This record gives C-alpha cells, structure tokens and sequence, in this order.
C-alpha cells in the first residue's frame, strides 16, 4: 500500500520522494505463517517456498525510474543475529548500500553499532565520490 | 545456522592461538640455541670465588 503511494508520487508526480520501511522482515514473516494453511511444504529453516520470489516482486518495485526517484531506506531484522538466515541474506541482493550492525559493538559503547567491514556501498568508486 | 557457526568460530580462535603459540617457540628455540653455548663455558670462572 505505501509503495503504490511512493509509486504514483514518482510518476504522476515526477517528484523525488524518499520511502522508509520499518520492519521488511515482518512482510517475509507474515507469509510464512500463513504459507502453513495455504498447503505449502516448508522450505528450509521453516519459510515458505516463494520467499525469494515474493520479496523480489516488492523490491523490483522500489527504484528510481526515468520519471522519478525513490530513495528508499528499509530496516532489515537479522533473527538471533544470525545473518546466515534465508530472510536477511535474500535482502542483500535487492539493496545498493548495505549497514551491518553489531551486538558487539553496541556492548563497547560505540553507536551507531556500525561494522565498517561487514557494510558496503555500490558508489564506493573512484568515478562516482571524490 | 548460528549455533553451527560458533562452534567454527570457537574453533577459528584456536586455530590462530596454535599459529603464535607456535611462532613462540620458534623464538624461544633462536635464543635456546644461542644460549645453549654458556654451558660449554661456564663452571670455571667461579673458583676462587667458591
């Protein structure tokens, strides 16, 4: 629904809009339980079958088209702080800018719990920053 | 799986102790080496001290 919002913001309105999502994992979790009473066998870890497919027809949405731009900020919740997890890890291919945050950095006082060397970004080029 | 992972981890940390544990003794054999020479000349210099 807030996509479609953002959607028409950028195209009938031609207008640069910026859509924050807060949690995305709970849109992968909510199909999980009902995946059970739609007569789907579980996949792995105990998700439904169609967890890449489903997340992908929702990222392949958000982006900037040559009508408009989205900037879009998602929050992704890493279960157990394992990011092993179907869930997280399917996430990170859909994203061009990625922050890893860390319990064990949170725990020596340091926030953002930001670990640098577990985050990256697609403009990290010499052609594109100074 | 997380729980998989800290057993690897556990064991990713002994695997770097066993390297510079090892590179210790590799110092401490240097310097056995080239004080294993005062055993041929000692027990001479303390006589008259005796």
């Amino acid at each position: 629904s807030a996509l479609t919002m953002a959607e028409y913001f950028r195209d009938v309105e031609g207008q640069d809009v910026l859509l924050f999502i807060d949690n995305i994992f709970r849109f992968t979790q909510a199909n999980s339980e009902v995946s059970a009473l739609l007569g789907r066998i579980p996949a792995a870890v105990g998700y439904q079958p169609t967890l890449a497919e489903d997340l992908g027809q929702l990222q392949e949405r958000i982006t900037s088209t040559t009508k408009g731009s989205i900037t879009s900020v998602q929050a992704v919740y890493v279960p157990a702080d394992d990011i092993t997890d179907p869930a997280p890890a399917t996430t990170f291919s859909h994203l061009d800018a990625t922050t890893v945050l860390d319990r064990a950095v949170a725990e020596s006082g340091i926030y953002p719990a930001v670990n640098p060397l577990e985050c990256a970004s697609r403009i990290m080029d010499p052609d594109v920053i100074s | 799986s997380g729980k998989l992972r800290l057993y690897k981890e556990k064991l990713e940390g002994y695997n770097r102790f066993y390297s510079i544990v090892k590179t210790i003794k590799m110092v401490t054999l240097a310097k056995y080496r080239a004080a294993q020479g005062r055993i041929r000349t000692r027990d001479f210099s303390l006589r008259y001290t005796e």
